[PDB]
């Protein structure tokens, strides 16, 4: 489960 | 299979 | 300006 | 002054959930409710003390819930997606079914127009993303780096010169596609629930995306990063983009939260009225939201076959 909010290209 | 010309149109004909 | 701009603007 | 919204009327007629809402500018006094009836009611706005509308046509082809659908720019067509697996292009004009759209093999979950209405873009139950032609023609299926789970809303970007697709899913992410290869291009994580929604702002920059975890985030569209994310506290069924004003509307459970996206605060919250009544049984979800073409007018539906007009009244303070 995410902790932080996180994008990836 | 390679992706759809998205220019092409006769590959997406306009809507009418 | 963008919706984007909007919601960056500091309240 | 502050602007509020308050009950104009509410339209009735369908005999199931009503499932989405859609509303065209070339037509101000005609909108579009799918519902679980399987079929889907274009209204006429009359705007009488009687009534706000009445059912005008009904689009009879679906043989499950219409899940999706959405209206052509000219306004004379309008697509639809079903859990019989199949999209359905309908001519408003006599109402018939002009073409079928066959080839995901579950339950249809969301359907769009691209802005110039040359492209349509699918999302289905069986994990995939599909692109057709106005033909009826699956151009392309995407399953390459496509959402493990079930594909519950895709969308196109309103701004031609960024032509991406925005997609969310049960697992959690939410997903940009370059439509010029239908190629991954930005992954976003970030959500502890299911994905139900995604909006695009008119203007292509800004994505909203909301679902099981009840937090509405907001993701640049031409950044690729995560801006904001808004509290709904309640699982979100619908996100909605004011035409013309900063504001967010997000079906929050059985009520609609409005956030003004400069203060990060909440301008107005559209209660239903609940009646006194002794049930403990939960009130109406709202399921669907959509702005009308001048952007004064909010229609919701319900899950009590209703669909709600509220309008944006000027409130002296």
């Amino acid at each position: 489960l995410p902790t932080t909010p996180i994008s990836e290209q | 299979a390679s992706a759809p010309d998205v220019d092409d149109p006769e590959a997406f004909p306009a809507l009418a | 300006d963008s919706y984007a701009a909007a919601v960056r603007r500091p309240q | 002054m502050t602007e509020q919204m308050t009950l104009r009327g509410t339209l009735k007629g369908h005999n199931g959930w009503v499932t989405q809402i859609a509303t065209t500018p070339q037509f101000p006094d005609m909108i579009l409710s799918a519902s679980r009836d399987k079929t889907i009611i274009m209204w006429k706005l009359t705007r009488d003390e009687t009534n706000y509308g009445i059912p005008q046509r009904a689009l009879r082809g679906h043989s499950h819930f219409v899940s999706d659908v959405v209206i052509s720019s000219d306004g004379q067509f309008a697509l639809s997606g079903s859990w019989d697996g199949t999209l359905r292009l309908w001519d408003l004009t006599t109402g018939t079914t002009t073409r079928r759209f066959v080839g995901h093999t579950k339950d249809v979950l969301s359907v769009a127009f691209s802005s110039d209405n040359r492209q349509i873009v699918s999302g289905s139950r069986d994990k995939t993303i599909k692109l057709w032609n106005t033909l009826g023609v699956c151009k392309y299926t995407v399953q390459d780096e496509s959402h493990s789970e079930w594909v519950s809303c895709v969308r196109f970007s309103p701004n031609s010169s960024n032509p991406i697709i925005v997609s969310c899913g049960w697992d959690k992410l939410v997903k940009v596609w370059n439509l010029a290869n239908c190629k991954l291009k930005t992954n976003h994580i970030g959500h502890t629930g299911y994905l139900n929604t995604v909006t695009v702002s008119p203007d292509g920059s800004l994505c909203a995306s909301g679902g099981k975890d009840g937090q509405a985030m907001l993701w640049d569209l031409n950044e690729g990063k995560h801006l904001y994310t808004l509290d709904g506290g309640d699982i979100i069924n619908a996100l909605c983009f004011s035409p013309n004003r900063y504001w967010l509307c997000a079906a929050t459970g059985p009520s609609i939260k409005i956030w003004d996206l400069e203060g990060k605060i909440i301008v107005d919250e559209l209660k239903q009225e609940v009646i006194s009544t002794s049930s403990k049984a939960e009130p109406p979800q709202c399921t669907s939201l959509a702005w009308s073409a001048d952007g004064q007018t909010l229609f919701a539906g319900y899950t009590d076959n209703l669909v709600r007009v509220w309008q944006v009244t000027i409130g002296t303070r």
